[PDB]
């Protein structure tokens, strides 16, 4: 994963996951913000 | 048990009034005992006088007050009353009806009225039923103020929504002004939508202030809560039009129908603690004399009475004494003096009542068709409505934020739609097929995607210069250095069979229909069925070589599963070509669309739109 942004992250893939935790900070870091809000879904 | 009901004004002795309540709730193992008296006219003395006198000839355990006036003054009282009797009372049309000081807790009164709190979330619900996310709050000093900055911050606040509070003001009445303070602060805001609260004849000087500020104009709206438009009978046109507040309904329930739900409300309470404690709520009534022994068991009944419902609908009241969600109704200012109706809302939920159709068809690069959330019910984010005659689908991508811009800087509206026929324009015999048709037939003002251009297509309507490099090219796995080194004229002249094939109905294959026979003729065999299912004859084996728009195909080359696939030499295309959009023909907006395209660039912003929407992760590695 080159970076925090990645293109593998910015190129999705059903086939290749990225998991997390639902309530954990992190997903308060999706929602909130709004520049990556596209990202949060995935 | 014992009742009593009382009408004032209106001039009239009125069969309704048995009619309202028509003998209702005879099934119920009490029945109610009813005194009816009106009064021609009201006094605090005359009204103090009536209804105890009526208490030495009724001797009546509930009371229902009714008036035809605007007056504030008459609810207060009637909780005066409450307080000495200690026998409930309750209203239902006017000044009883009228908002009150906080109740003493000891005492017990009901209207048919609300708070502030609740009409400010009116308020609220109304602006995110038309989606206004942008206001601003003229108040003055009158009371309630920063309490209902303090509802509003938390209601506002709660919800994940951006929508901006621009300015809160507060200006007091008190000391008016030859300065004109209150045009001085109110000619600041910019915001296009104002909840304004204060004291009803100071909202008629605030308005004047407002007309000469400019305030009052079209695209600034304002938004009320109960209190400036009062009895609602008489209105100073120095109000605009337009003008949005919220008040107590009086047709959805009838002056008998509500009488018929109060004596429902008494008798019902009185039935509930018949079922408690098995115990008769009768009591004597007499003001005068010391209040009853007993009486001081009414107190559990109220808290017990709160929540009185019948006919499967909710009375219930309030530690106020105001009924919960009571009908609410959205009232608007109709043209000219009319105060028409227009939403209604009761407890948690609310009920309220230059074109250039576009057309588009989704794609890869800038347009995509998404589904919306279903429990959303509507389109998020950037995501644009387009319709498919066949259904509501949700279109976004780069084209879309591109026509977002375009049409921000322009400044015009626009409704979006789906293609049905031939997807992108195709000539076939005779006719023409695809968007194109719509903006022949003038379904289409302008047609918007990953067009292409050509000879024909400009001959028949003017297009827009191409924002984007772009064309026919290849897509290969890790051959032809010249390119047209004639390998894909023919497949035969190399012993094993070469495989190569394009989209049909594309302009790609009608030019090289026009160009290229024997690659058309030989290519139909190869053709594909979609972008996803080519790329299948590519990445699964079976198929060699994919060619495609270049555009795509560089998008694609970026993004891939894996990095296997790549672009045919530097990618540089022949028939270098731009996506273009479509217009009627000479007459049109026209030059002021390419003007716009180009402050798009202008600006840089399609560069950023390109790291976004276009660049593909792939190729960084080569």
């Amino acid at each position: 994963i080159t970076g925090i942004n990645d293109p593998r992250l910015r190129n999705p893939s059903d086939k290749f996951i990225y998991a997390t935790v639902k309530q954990s900070s992190v997903d308060i870091y999706f929602r909130r913000q709004v520049e990556l809000s596209t990202m949060y879904r995935h | 048990m014992d009742i009593a009901v009382i009408l004032v004004g209106t001039t009239e002795e009125v069969a309704i009034k048995d009619v309202h309540e028509k003998d209702d709730f005879h099934h119920l193992p009490v029945t109610p005992r009813v005194e009816l008296v009106t009064m021609q006219e009201s006094d605090p003395k005359s009204i103090i006088t009536r209804i105890c006198d009526l208490m030495s000839d009724k001797k009546v355990q509930g009371v229902v007050f009714g008036d035809d006036t605007d007056q504030e003054a008459i609810a207060q009282i009637l909780d005066f009353i409450s307080v000495q009797t200690l026998t409930p009372i309750l209203g239902i049309h006017g000044g009883s009806s009228m908002i009150m000081a906080d109740k003493e807790e000891a005492s017990m009164f009901f209207q048919f009225g609300p708070s502030i709190e609740q009409q400010a979330s009116v308020m609220l619900n109304i602006m995110e039923e038309y989606d206004w996310y942008i206001f601003s709050i003229v108040t003055t000093y009158f009371p309630g103020y920063q309490d209902f900055e303090n509802k509003v911050r938390s209601t506002i606040e709660n919800s994940f929504v951006g929508w901006e509070l621009e300015e809160v003001i507060h200006l007091d009445m008190s000391l008016d002004d030859i300065d004109s303070k209150i045009q001085n602060q109110l000619k600041k805001l910019q915001s296009p939508v104002i909840l304004l609260y204060c004291t009803k004849e100071e909202a008629t000087y605030i308005f004047e202030v407002a007309h000469s500020v400019g305030l009052t104009g079209y695209g600034f709206t304002w938004i009320v809560p109960s209190l400036v438009a009062g009895d609602t009978d008489t209105v100073p046109d120095e109000f605009p039009t337009g003008l949005i507040s919220v008040s107590y309904d009086e047709w959805d329930y009838d002056l008998p129908a509500r009488v018929r739900d109060g004596i429902a409300i008494i008798t019902t309470a009185a039935s509930t603690m018949l079922s408690e404690h098995n115990s008769i709520p009768q009591s004597k009534s007499s003001c005068n004399n010391i209040q009853e022994s007993r009486v001081y068991e009414a107190h559990m009944l109220k808290r017990y009475l709160i929540n009185v419902t019948f006919e499967g609908r909710d009375l219930s009241f309030s530690e106020d004494g105001y009924q919960m969600h009571p009908k609410l109704v959205i009232i608007l200012l109709n043209q000219e003096r009319k105060w028409e109706r227009v939403g209604k809302y009761k407890d948690r939920s609310l009920k309220m009542w230059e074109h250039l159709s576009i057309v588009t068809l989704e794609e890869a690069p800038f347009v995509i068709v998404e589904d919306v959330d279903p429990l959303s019910g509507t389109c998020m984010r950037n995501t644009v409505p387009c319709r498919k005659q066949i259904i509501k689908r949700c279109c976004k991508g780069f084209c879309i934020d591109i026509l977002k811009k375009i049409a921000k800087t322009v400044k015009f509206t626009y409704d979006l739609y789906l293609v049905t026929n031939g997807k992108h324009g195709k000539k076939i015999n005779g006719v023409w097929n695809g968007m194109i048709g719509e903006v022949v037939t003038k379904r289409a003002y302008m047609a918007v995607g990953s067009l292409t251009i050509n000879e024909e297509r400009s001959e028949v309507v003017d297009f827009s210069v191409p924002f984007i490099e772009t064309g026919i090219s290849v897509m290969v796995s890790r051959q032809v250095s010249g390119l047209s080194d004639k390998k894909f004229q023919r497949p035969n002249d190399f012993s094993p069979a070469f495989r190569f094939g394009t989209v049909p109905n594309g302009s790609t294959e009608r030019n090289i229909r026009n160009n290229y026979l024997e690659m058309h003729s030989y290519m139909v065999k190869f053709n594909q069925r979609s972008v996803q299912d080519a790329l299948l004859s590519l990445k699964s084996g079976k198929l060699d070589a994919f060619i495609y728009d270049a555009a795509v195909l560089n998008y694609m080359a970026g993004r891939d599963e894996g990095c296997k696939l790549v672009t045919i030499g530097s990618g540089k295309v022949f028939a270098t070509t731009g996506y273009g959009i479509a217009i009627q023909k000479d007459s049109g907006w026209k030059r002021q669309v390419d003007l716009a395209i180009l402050q798009l660039f202008g600006d840089g912003e399609m560069e950023e739109l390109e790291a976004l929407w276009l660049t593909g992760i792939c190729h960084n590695e080569k």
